[PDB]
């Protein structure tokens, strides 16, 4: 399906991913889209995190959403 | 309310915040809530912060609440949560953008005025207590912040 991305960059693209897929594997694909590594690469919603063990039916995002992108920086 | 507040969600949706992510839980249109994540430069990269809101039933034009789940050493917010919003006062446009509101805390970090806010104890400290400010900065990061 189809699903838009926005980071704090202010980054915006849609995305390809299937409704079985984990977020396990949509952070693979995000990061060699952008390039950004998934460490860095972080999942939010409405202030609900998501685990890397779930699929997008779980949380019935439905499709045409917008998934809130932030960067971890650590920096030490 | 029902009309008015979904004015807000269509320019929301069709292009939120980049800043700062939001929108209202559920098909319930009366509360609202955001976030934001260390700007990269204040004592608090990495701690993602999170606030709640609370409409009027008696439309925007009455001032709304709002406070601070997270507890941010910041001076300029008190232990309820009490964050300092010129926009509520005088300042408040009986339509106006929450969008900006949600810059105008994000610009409060990135670009402090210790003075006279609701917290001059923490003033104080971080006047010239730095190195403490510091430390408690630090501890409330992990605290609740990670």
């Amino acid at each position: 399906m189809q699903i838009f991305v926005k980071t704090l960059t202010g980054k915006t693209i849609t995305l390809e991913v299937e409704p079985s897929d984990t977020i396990e594997n949509v952070k693979a694909k995000i990061q060699d889209k952008e390039g950004i590594p998934p460490d860095q690469q972080r999942l939010i919603f409405a202030g609900k995190q998501l685990e890397d063990g779930r699929t997008l039916s779980d949380y019935n995002i439905q499709k045409e959403s917008t998934l809130h992108l932030v960067l971890r920086l650590r920096g030490g | 309310a029902l009309k008015r507040i979904n004015k807000e969600l269509s320019d929301l949706a069709r292009d939120p915040p980049a800043q700062c992510s939001a929108g209202p839980v559920g098909d319930d249109m009366f509360h609202w809530q955001a976030t934001i994540m260390g700007p990269n430069d204040s004592p608090y990269q990495g701690g993602v912060f999170f606030l709640t809101i609370h409409f009027p039933t008696d439309y925007p034009f009455k001032p709304p609440k709002v406070a601070f789940t997270t507890r941010i050493y910041h001076p300029n917010i008190n232990s309820n949560g009490s964050i300092c919003l010129d926009i509520l006062r005088s300042q408040w446009s009986p339509a106006l953008t929450i969008s900006k509101v949600l810059l105008s805390i994000c610009s409060l970090l990135c670009d402090p005025n210790p003075d006279d806010p609701l917290v001059p104890e923490i003033a104080r400290i971080y006047k010239t207590d730095r190195d403490k400010y510091n430390r408690i900065s630090r501890e409330w990061t992990q605290k609740y912040a990670m």
